[PDB]
C-alpha cells in the first residue's frame, strides 16, 4: 500500500495501545483497593463460623 | 452580466498531455518529469474565474476543477498544485463510498472559505 495508507491505521493502533494501557493502571489501582475489603471481611466470617462450629451441631 | 459554471473534468489529464508535450519538445522536467511551469499553466487557468464588480455589469464564472488521485496519495505535485490554488477543496472517499455513505463528502478534511458569505441566512442558522 502507500505511505498514506499506512500511517492512518498505525494512527489507530497506538490510540488504541494508550488507551488499554490506561485502563490497565486504572485496573491495578482498582484490584489494590479491592483486595483491603476481602482482608477486613475474613475475621467476620470465621468469627461467625467458629461460632457456629458449636451453635449448628 | 450573466452567471456561468464551468466544470474541468481531468486536470490531472490535461497535465499530463502538457507533459507528453513538453518532454517531445525536449524541455528539462522536474519533479515526476513534469516541466517546471505546469503550476503556471493551472494557475492561469484557474484564476480567470471571478465575481465582477458592480461597474462591470456583475457577471460570474465558477469553476469545479478535477483531479483524480493514485490510491489516495493527495501529497503529489499535481494535487499539490491544485490544492494550493483553489479557495477550497472537497474530498471523496472510496472507504465513506462502501460503507452505505453516498456521496462520500468527508466532511473532517473538506474546506471552504467561503462558507457563510455563501449561504442564506435561514441554512446559517
Amino acid at each position: 500500500a502507500s505511505l498514506r495508507d499506512i500511517k492512518t491505521r498505525i494512527n489507530a493502533t497506538k490510540k488504541t495501545s494508550q488507551i488499554t494501557k490506561a485502563m490497565e493502571m486504572v485496573s491495578t489501582s482498582k484490584l489494590n483497593r479491592a483486595e483491603q475489603n476481602a482482608k477486613s471481611f475474613v475475621p467476620y466470617m470465621e468469627k461467625i463460623q467458629e461460632v457456629v462450629a458449636n451453635v449448628a451441631l | 452580466g450573466k452567471h456561468v459554471l464551468v466544470v474541468y473534468d481531468d486536470l490531472s489529464k490535461q497535465a499530463a498531455a502538457y507533459r507528453e508535450l513538453s518532454l517531445l519538445l525536449r524541455r528539462p522536467p522536474g519533479r515526476e518529469a513534469y516541466p517546471g511551469d505546469i503550476f503556471y499553466l493551472h494557475s492561469r487557468l484557474l484564476e480567470r474565474a471571478a465575481k465582477l464588480s458592480d461597474a462591470k455589469g456583475g457577471g460570474s464564472l465558477t469553476a469545479l476543477p478535477f483531479v483524480e488521485t493514485q490510491a489516495g496519495d493527495i501529497s503529489a505535485y499535481i494535487p499539490t498544485n491544485v490544492i494550493s490554488i483553489t479557495d477550497g477543496q472537497i474530498f471523496l472517499q472510496s472507504d465513506l463510498f462502501f460503507s452505505g455513505v453516498r456521496p462520500a463528502i468527508n466532511a473532517g478534511l473538506s474546506v471552504s472559505r467561503v462558507g457563510g458569505a455563501a449561504q442564506i441566512k435561514a441554512m446559517k442558522k
